RNA sequence: AAUCCCCCGUGCCCAUAGCGGCGUGGAACCACCCGUUCCCAUUCCGAACACGGAAGUGAAACGCGCCAGCGCCGAUGGUACUGGGCGGGCGACCGCCUGGGAGAGUAGGUCGGUGCGGGGGAU
RNA sequence: CGCCUCCUAAAAGGUAACGGAGGCGCCCAAAGGUCCCCUCAGGCGGGACGGAAAUCCGCCGGAGAGCGCAAGGGUAGAAGGGGGCCUGACUGCGAGGCCUGCAAGCCGAGCAGGGGCGAAAGCCGGGCCUAGUGAACCGGUGGUCCCGUGUGGAAGGGCCA
């Protein structure tokens, strides 16, 4: 609840892959990258709420 | 202007040799020449931030080539023991011949300029013979005009000089831009 | 006494040996059997001291009242954390150099030891310099 | 004291922990240059870079880009066939970019 | 080719490879040095790093040698400690037998010894 | 009345005590990557608006300033101070060890896919490290597309995250 929220990376429809992460200084900014199992590793992307 | 450039230029170009051996013997050396000058004023607390910190812009510049932006008083002053990192390093660390032009423009055709401007300075440098005396009141129009009401004052430069030991040093400014007094 | 700004509470106990020994003036009271010792008593030979010589001329010093000994409670039952400060003092055990000037020049200086540490609190003797010390 | 020296000792131990097995040690400046090879302390050394065989002290980082070449093939054979790298006392780009492309040809062999 | 010697590098040994004092070398080293369009660079300057080269000098960084003042090293003895077996004391504690047995404390010790590439220094 | 740190554990390690002391039940979106640069406080001497203490010059220094947070270890041959570019604070996984009876918790070369910092010799499977932690049930959601109580589907449900 403090400025200390859980979210986690999910990536364009094609999976989503977790982590956790905050809240604090830039908020919401949200894009990231990190790669799905999709194809052989692939953008992502991160986000997802 | 270039004029006082190629002035400068002589003024130490002859002298040195001159006393240089003069006194010297060693192997016409820096014995004892001056190298590049750095110069800083006022510490930006002297702030308002926009204000003030865009003339320290100004001046810097019209007078060396470096002009303030909008930061002068963070972790503050504040109350006494009171201060956290340092972003107010306004000064300039130009190295070689501007200087000159400098000592020129600046020791030479400046020196006395506004309110009493003798100069009657003890020991001048004698932290080594590198340099000492930044003024308490700027070249007043060393360009500029009201571009601000106080605008600026807290004036102080330094060279890095290799005039050694003091009475050298002092054969060296003192004949290369003026020892002022006893 | 003074062990004054301190830093911590408490000690502990053991005792065996030190080093204590010199001399440095020629007016000197050694300890020989003890441990620790009030600060307190201490002074009191202080005083003992100071007034039997004449009241004036300086003696000069010796141990410190180092620690802080703690009988605790007040006479409870125990299970304190033990806590407490009380009495604070030396902590001299093998024939200690303790020493003490003035300029009595004589068995004067004597009595004036004789009653202070007779007092004090141990089996002791009493000296001047003999075999000097050569240092760095 | 322990400032500049260290710019040195750093550029060292650092260099040093690097593990491909050989490094040559270029060396900035004019006639002072020269690069000679190095492996393990194991104690050898293997061949020495360029006897000052004066090219083109002008405008040339190629008296440099020379010295390297050659150097380059020297070792190349000098000691048969292997592979790693070096120290440098600065950035590839001048006197050291070209010590580097003069090895470069050095491993390159064409 | 393959002898020692001058070295420019570049290696093991952590301060006798240190500070600092006197000296001293450029012929050849190598440094500062010249200048900057060009590599590339300073949140300021090619200050450094850098490019761009005759020179001038060896001041400065710099290598050996003499100097031990500070610092570093810091034995022989010698005590404390104690591994183990026994005593002496109600006592806190003392002492005796048998191997190990730092410290500090006068000695006195040093102003490095050397790994390898190599310009090369001496047909 | 759970965990980290120091003492007493008495020198391997490792142990009570109503024994001493003292912190944590956060986060840091970039203190997470790597490439390139830099390099303390404090002492002294000289200096604009100073003016015990900024900012700059000039020396001096087993590094005692420093590293979100407490201690302790470390350690500027920086883990520390600055700039560039970037996500591995990756999935599949691990051989082989720390400690531990239980479960724990913890250390990790190297093979694969897959990228990122240099040109590269290679570093990167979060941070400078030792505390920011919780079984099992129960149930949720993003899957998956395995199961379905005659068969097609489905309530519902098995494994993943």
């Amino acid at each position: 609840r403090i400025k200390l929220l859980l979210e986690c990376t999910e990536c364009k429809r094609r999976n989503y892959a977790t982590e956790k992460n905050k809240r604090n200084t830039p908020n919401k900014l949200e894009l990231r990258k990190y790669c799905p199992w999709c194809r052989k590793h692939t953008v992502h992307r991160e986000v997802k709420i | 202007m270039p004029l006082d450039v190629a002035l400068k230029r002589k003024y130490y170009e002859e002298v040195r040799p001159e006393l240089i051996r003069r006194f010297g013997y060693q192997n016409v050396w820096e014995v004892p020449r001056l190298e590049k000058v750095v110069i800083n004023q006022g510490l930006g607390e002297a702030k308002e931030d926009a204000r003030i910190l865009e003339k320290a812009a100004q001046e810097l510049a019209l007078i060396t080539g470096q002009k303030p932006a909008v930061t002068r008083a963070k972790k503050s002053i504040s109350n006494f023991k009171l201060r956290k990192g340092m972003p107010i390093g306004l000064r300039v660390t130009l190295r070689r011949d501007r200087m000159w032009i400098f000592l020129e423009k600046l020791l030479n055709v400046a020196l006395p300029r506004i309110r009493d401007f003798r100069g009657l300075n003890p020991n001048s440098f004698d932290g080594r013979g590198n340099y000492n005396l930044g003024l308490r009141e700027q070249l007043i129009f060393p360009e500029i005009t009201y571009d601000m009401v106080d605008a600026l004052r807290g004036m102080d430069i330094a060279v890095v000089t290799t005039a050694e030991t003091d009475e050298e040093a002092r054969a060296l400014l003192e004949l290369l831009g003026f020892p002022f007094r006893k | 006494r003074m062990k004054y700004r301190k830093q911590q509470r408490g000690r502990l106990k053991g005792a065996t040996k030190g080093g204590d020994y010199v001399a440095f003036g020629d007016y000197g009271l050694v300890a020989l059997e003890p441990a620790w010792i009030t600060a307190q008593q201490i002074e009191a030979a202080r005083v003992a001291m100071v007034r039997h010589f004449r009241r004036g001329g300086k003696i000069f010093i010796r141990i410190f009242p180092d620690k802080p000994y703690t009988k605790k409670p007040l006479e409870v039952r125990m299970g304190k954390g033990k806590g407490n400060v009380e009495g604070y003092v030396a902590v001299v055990k093998p024939g200690r150099v303790m020493f003490e000037v003035a300029g009595v020049t004589e068995e004067q200086a004597m009595e004036a030891l004789r009653i202070a540490g007779h007092k004090l609190p141990i089996k002791t003797k009493i000296v001047r310099r003999d075999a000097y010390d050569e240092a760095q | 004291r322990l400032t500049a020296y260290e710019r040195r000792k750093f550029r060292v131990r650092n260099r040093i922990k690097r593990t491909g097995r050989l490094r040559l040690s270029v060396f900035r400046s004019l006639k002072h240059i020269y690069a000679q090879i190095i492996d393990d302390e194991k104690g050898v050394t293997l061949v020495s870079a360029s006897s000052l065989a004066l090219k083109l002290k002008g405008n040339k980082t190629e008296v440099a880009r020379q010295v390297g070449r050659a150097l380059a093939e020297k070792a190349l054979a000098l000691g048969i066939k292997q592979v790693a790298f070096d120290r440098g006392p600065y950035k590839y780009h001048g006197r050291v970019k070209a010590l580097a492309e003069g090895a470069r040809e050095g491993g390159l062999e064409f």
